[PDB]
């Protein structure tokens, strides 16, 4: 051989870069950036496993040369839910528990947890103890795409049902007198649920911007305070009955497992008491009459933390989450900011 | 440097899977021609193939994007034909100066968990893998 | 007993005690400076009375459902929890133990790209025919091709001879001029390589369709008249589980040059399984469907739920306030529902 | 290699069956009604006894609960993940692995084909025959492995198993199974100080197709007393019970 | 040395969590039973109440999902063999 | 150039997670599952690095279609030792602790785990402490394919020890006082073995 | 191997290479079996001279 | 302590070839024969 | 002889520099608890190579 | 024990019953409520 090999060139890194963007990013792009396959039958029914399947996606809309050097949550994917996705760790371990197939028998040990009894010393006696279980697969089941499970084949039989109790070997003598005592008034046991709040879903029409509420004149002693989100009709489905006949999606439900995603779309609150009386008003916040979560550049000098948020917002959940801030701001101890806590889900970006 | 885990093969092959096909002729059986026909693309023997060792690829990039390019400037040289800065602490300089990734090649202290003689009083912090800078630099924009 | 224990302080007084009182003293106050704590031993005793009993009692109790109602989209279980005398029950320590048959459903897809074939470029085709030509390859070198095949030794067993996985070692030009391959007929669709897959009909991995093989042999040669290579044609039960058309080149039916040149592409992954605690299983906060929980003596219902409650929720904020979400635990599907933060947050 | 006997790095206990312990000749312990299984400690179950089983593996419900309270004290008001600082690199819940998977059923799938590697082929002519080397062959439709998915998935069958590595099984000598000190309540019966007994164990476990070792651990107190009454002088005491030696 | 006139755009994600307002007279944690909550303008009489909120618009039905934090408890009696009696009570906002 | 270049074509993925399972799970497997190269001289020492370097084993044995879509550890691995491996960051770590090569000077300090001793404050006196120590490398040698190094060439010497003791330097007074103390039986020391326990 | 003959030929020009087998060689974790411990051959001692 | 130690020849710290990783496992380098 | 840790530290250096940042030394040598050990401590950034 | 057959040109079993006393103990203290006492000597299960 004269001269040098014959050689063929590649870029390794760049292909890999590029295979995770599509793989990741790109495949879970809303179906309005998507298109329909030439010459390929496709089911009609977008909550269908066929449909997310062979609608098409062009690379070059999540390219490795995408927002190159900056840390950036795509403008498209804000507002999808992060959770379903084939990346779920959580999920993918569920998936694998039962096996890699399609068929499984299973056994199961399912906890009760409602507040009022998950946790009470049950004394002697003889109690009827009964319970209903749902069949519905949309509900009893989750997938990362979230298809529906219904018209997708899903399907569940259960065979048989036990419960289980175990009793710790307690002295006779002892137990006789726990139970006498646990037996007066005075001694009565008490629970209360541990998110302690009464529930309530409103409405909001595609394209609305504005979401009044309006509660008739109640009693309001014992009042704790207000805790919000937003969730997307199509993810919650109805419970004011047995069975939801419009539910075709089977992936978080936000609404009972706390996969919360939506909390940046919040513009501001205003609060007022007795068609009049601005709370909590006393010219308290920045803006006293009402608060303001984000700020949109005209009002860049009200904002903190290098992002939208304002100072007042800042100031109120480091308050209410960690009682941190009339003393400095900084990190919360770990031990206080969880999994489910406000700055160790914040993320400001730009 | 633990080496690279590259027992098996790696291979690149033709789009159609086969490309060095030749035209044949289908026969009857002492046998006669068939007319199948006349031109059919068969490929004898095994297909076109390129090798390429993606671990030690990967672990060499590695080695020149993040040691080999901070390697002291004495270590460097200037390259031919180019115009490059006069001044050392400019970017034009640093970004021209090129080095020999020989200096720090995927058999570089085979086996062993050292640190380049050379790297020790190099100042660690000064490197794009810094995370503490690069988040702030994102922080505010690209 | 007694003696050996207490002397050797198996049981007995704390160092506290038993330790002159100077050096215990004197222990307290060089204690962050030198430590004197590990050289003392303290004796754990369990209590022997009082506690746990001596008589005949199981641990756990298993109870079988005394009316069971399954329903269109519900199911009813019936229990007689009973609380013997001389006993106490944690709830806590309760659960409905099930068992049941699950079909995931054809939409299940546990895993990224393919099962089959992943190696081959996704627009490969498949060693085929068409209308009649032929597009193969031939990989096996054989001795002679005679008309009762290619000879091996000794000729080739038509249902799975040659193997498709068997070619020649070397990397260079050797010159076979006996070679055998192994091709689709015009009747067993075109599919690309990648992700092609066909059952076997015989233990030695032959997928020669079953009518009674039906492989036929056909030769082949260049421009005296001597076949260089023989192909085993035949028809396999071609299938595609996996992935899908990524490049249809004609809504054509019918194999076709033209089809040579569409390309696959994996399925999106599935993933399918019960939710993180079984959300969703059992019924919470709904009045038509209420769970039970009454003394036979008493009849009265110490459940008593509303709409406008949420215990899923609740019990997803309790967890996360007592441990570590993070953790997973199978026995109760307890494992939290996250992303990657590289995929929410791109870098 | 490692030493287990040493190290700790114990990775064998998944292969033991049962359990059964008898003091003289006659008694079972811990007898008493206590167990699901109570004439002997059940470690797992097969298939036959699928019910008796819990968190989604092949271990009973018995056996886990025992492994709770001997490691955390945990069970006898509910199970839940023990507290990180108790649950240490040789703990039991820590180490504790349940798996599951799915594969053929041989004698239901119709069209069933017993094909070992000798005759697999998938990714043939990209791959090297029955090693690592060049690729030969030729492209062509993989005949293995089984789809256990899609439409055409085959008839499966359920596989259940878990691992339990660098951990030691553990039966305290406890009325409760807990800890609630170092000298145990049982170990301070009269039974067990006004006379002696004999004591019979016997192990079931997987077979394994070479020499092996069951390792015994009897849980005692070993002890001892410095005395150091003069200047060059180290006189000491040693007790080891029960296992005086 | 060639880059285009830019423009800034700032945002942040606070997924997993709920958003929070305190009945605090300082927003501050100083008990489950706050101070505000046993105001004597809260307990002497009864008030009505408005919230308007501002989103973001999006191209697909939603919902604002409120939680009004009280008191859910249940106080468990069982004076015989057989017998749990409960009495429960949600304040504010009875059931 | 009349229409596209030319171009090959390759599956990145597939390779990477290949070549992870040949050379992590693979190679690993049981003897019984591997077989002789042909026309290759390997020894007949089982426990050699020769041979479990030599035997050869088919990819397709745990190839990237294994077990697609599960979480399982392969039923021929459960009983194969899963720390003999070149992916123990112990042993990996320990291994470079004493360098790249093959010859080695070392220097080492070893603790007494002795429990009688261990943790014993010992008073004012003159002691004999006298103690054994293994030359046998396949006890004081630890290997990732668990080969016999006695036949495989592994070499060790011993060409000094010493014995280091560091001191409080406490006050006189102090030290003397608590002598006293810790002479009386009343205030003698006492250990027990963490184990507790008799093995069989 | 593509042959068990002696000598260079055309043959051998289809020989394949592979890497070698990984292996660590190291004193163990806490040095374990060093010293020799509950060994009645091989015991410790500690005794005052005295 | 301080001594020597020889590991042997069956000690290979790492994966792979020190020696012309690039190159195909089966290209040769380049010879003459008979 | 005089060194430590199988580095080039001498014993002297590493008992002053574990018992100025933890008082651990004259009652034996370990890894000191993890609270006490920060970003900028000692033992965390210790790294001996041979 | 060692026992000494015939040869059979067929796999065959030996099959040995070990007598023992087989006994089980009814209780039935109260209505619904039956409690059992397995004893099997020697051998026990």
């Amino acid at each position: 051989r004269v001269g040098n090999n014959f050689a063929m060139e590649i870029n390794l890194n760049a292909n890999l870069w590029r295979n995770f963007l599509y793989s990741n990013i790109a495949l879970y792009l809303p179906d309005k950036l998507k298109y329909s396959p030439s010459n390929v039958k496709i089911s009609d029914n977008p909550n269908t496993y066929d449909y997310m399947n062979k609608r098409v996606v062009a690379p070059g809309l999540v390219d490795c040369y995408i927002n190159l050097g900056a840390r950036w949550s795509l403008d498209y994917m804000d507002n999808v839910n992060p959770f379903n996705h084939h990346r779920n760790a959580g999920l993918r371990y569920r998936s694998m528990l039962l096996g890699n197939g399609r068929y499984v028998p299973f056994h199961i040990q399912v906890p009760q947890k409602f507040f009022a009894i998950k946790n009470l010393l049950l004394l002697p006696g003889s109690y009827t103890y009964e319970w209903n279980f749902r069949k519905d697969v949309n509900m009893v089941l989750q997938s990362s795409l979230g298809n529906d499970l219904r018209v997708d084949g899903a399907s569940i039989k259960f065979d048989s049902i036990c419960l289980y109790a175990t009793f710790f070997p307690m002295a006779h003598n002892t137990a006789s007198t726990l139970e006498a005592m646990l037996r007066n008034d005075t001694n009565d046991q008490s629970f209360n649920d541990y998110l302690s709040a009464a529930n309530m879903l409103y409405p909001i029409p595609a394209n609305a911007t504005n979401v009044p509420i309006s509660i008739p004149s109640r009693n309001w002693a014992a009042f704790r305070g207000w805790a919000f989100t937003r969730l997307k009709t199509k993810e919650t489905p109805s419970l004011g009955s047995g069975y939801d006949p419009y539910y075709t999606y089977s992936g978080s439900i936000p609404y009972l497992d706390g996969t919360f995603y939506l909390n940046h779309t919040f513009k501001k609150v205003a609060i007022t008491f007795d068609s009049s009386v601005s709370w909590p008003g006393n010219d308290r916040l920045l803006t006293p009459n009402e608060f303001e979560i984000k700020r949109s550049v005209d009002g860049e000098g009200y904002n903190v933390a290098q992002c939208n948020m304002t100072k007042d917002w800042f100031l109120v959940q480091m308050l209410a989450n960690y009682n941190i801030g009339y003393q400095g701001f900084y990190i919360p101890e770990s031990y206080k900011d969880r999994m489910y806590s406000f700055f160790r889900n914040f993320q400001p970006m730009s | 440097n633990h080496g690279t885990e590259d027992e098996l093969p790696n291979y690149c092959f033709p789009l159609g899977g086969v490309i060095n096909t030749e035209t044949l002729t289908k026969v009857k059986p002492g046998w006669e021609k068939d007319a199948f026909s006349d031109k059919n693309e068969i490929r004898v023997g095994n297909n076109f193939a390129m090798e390429i060792n993606l671990n030690a690829n990967l672990w060499r990039n590695f080695l020149y994007s993040n040691i080999a390019l901070y390697l002291p400037d004495k270590l460097k040289y200037s390259p031919s034909n180019v115009k490059i800065s006069d001044n050392p602490n400019t970017y034009d300089y640093m970004n021209k100066r090129v080095v020999a990734p020989g200096l720090v090649d995927c058999y570089i202290n085979l086996g062993a968990r050292w640190s380049l003689d050379y790297m020790d009083n190099v100042n660690p912090f000064n490197h794009h893998r810094n995370a503490g800078l690069r988040y702030r630099s994102m922080l505010l924009g690209n | 007993m007694m003696p050996q224990w207490s002397y050797m302080h198996i049981s007995g007084q704390d160092a506290s005690e038993y330790l002159s009182p100077g050096l215990v003293q004197f222990a307290r106050a060089t204690e962050t400076y030198f430590s004197l704590n590990n050289k003392f031993r303290n004796p754990t005793v369990a209590p022997t009375h009082d506690v746990t009993t001596d008589r005949s009692q199981r641990l756990t109790l298993r109870f079988i459902p005394v009316d069971r109602e399954d329903t269109a989209y519900s199911y009813k279980a019936r229990f007689t929890l009973a609380v013997g005398d001389n006993r106490v029950l944690d709830m806590a320590s309760t659960y409905f133990d099930i068992r049941g048959v699950l079909d995931r459903g054809p939409t299940f897809k546990p895993y990224s790209g393919t099962a089959y074939n992943a190696l081959a470029p996704k627009g490969a085709p498949n060693p085929c025919e068409w209308d009649t030509h032929v597009f193969g390859q031939a990989p096996y070198s054989g001795i002679n091709i005679t008309k009762e095949g290619i000879q091996i030794g000794k000729y080739a067993d038509k249902t799975f001879q040659p193997e498709p996985q068997i070619g020649e070692s070397q990397w260079y030009e050797t010159e076979i001029n006996h070679a055998a391959g192994r091709v689709l007929k015009k009747t067993t669709p075109m599919k690309p390589c990648y992700g092609s897959y066909a059952k076997p009909t015989n233990e030695n991995g032959g997928q020669g369709i079953l009518v009674e093989s039906q492989v036929e042999m056909q030769f082949f040669s260049t421009t005296n008249l001597t076949p260089k290579v023989v192909l085993y044609s035949e028809d396999v039960d071609i299938e595609t589980p996996d992935t899908h058309i990524s490049y249809m080149p004609t809504i054509k039916e019918g194999n076709s040059r033209e089809l040579m040149g569409q390309q696959s592409m994996p399925n999106r992954p599935n993933y399918i399984a019960f939710r993180d605690n079984f959300i969703g299983l059992m019924y919470y906060n709904s009045t038509g469907n209420m769970g039970v929980l009454a003394g036979q003596a008493s009849q009265l219902n110490a459940v008593v739920d509303l709409q406008d409650r949420n215990t899923e929720l609740s019990y997803q904020l309790l967890l996360d306030s007592i441990g570590d979400r993070t953790r997973y635990f199978s026995m109760w599907n307890q494992a939290v529902d996250s992303y990657d933060p590289d995929v929410r947050i791109i870098e | 290699g490692s030493i287990p006997y040493l190290d700790g790095t114990f990775y064998l206990n998944h292969t033991f069956k049962k359990v059964a312990i008898t003091f003289d000749s006659s008694v079972s312990w811990p007898g008493n009604d206590r167990l699901l299984t109570p004439n002997e400690f059940e470690i797992k179950r097969s298939v036959d006894g699928e019910g008796y089983n819990v968190a989604q593996c092949n271990m009973t419900k018995d056996w886990f609960l025992v492994q709770m309270l001997a490691n955390y004290n945990i069970g006898y008001q509910g199970f839940y993940i023990p507290e990180s600082y108790k649950d240490r690199m040789y703990s039991f819940f820590r180490n504790f692995q349940p798996m599951s998977r799915q594969v053929v059923d041989d004698t239901k799938y119709k069209d069933y084909q017993q094909v070992g590697i000798l005759h697999q082929h998938n990714n043939s002519g990209f791959v090297g025959y029955l090693a690592p080397t060049m690729r030969e062959g030729q492209a062509y439709p993989a005949n293995f492995p089984y789809p256990l998915i899609g439409k055409t998935a085959v008839d499966s069958i359920t596989q259940k198993k878990f691992l339990c590595d660098r951990t030691l099984w553990r039966i305290p000598f406890s009325s409760n199974f807990m800890s609630m000190g170092a000298l145990t309540d049982l170990g301070q019966n009269l039974l067990y100080a006004n006379s002696a007994h004999a004591l019979d164990m016997t192990f079931e476990v997987d077979p394994m197709d070479e020499p092996t070792l069951l390792y015994v651990l009897f849980e005692v107190f070993d002890v001892v007393r410095v005395h150091r009454p003069h200047r060059g002088v180290i006189e000491t005491v040693y007790l080891r019970t029960p296992f005086s030696a």
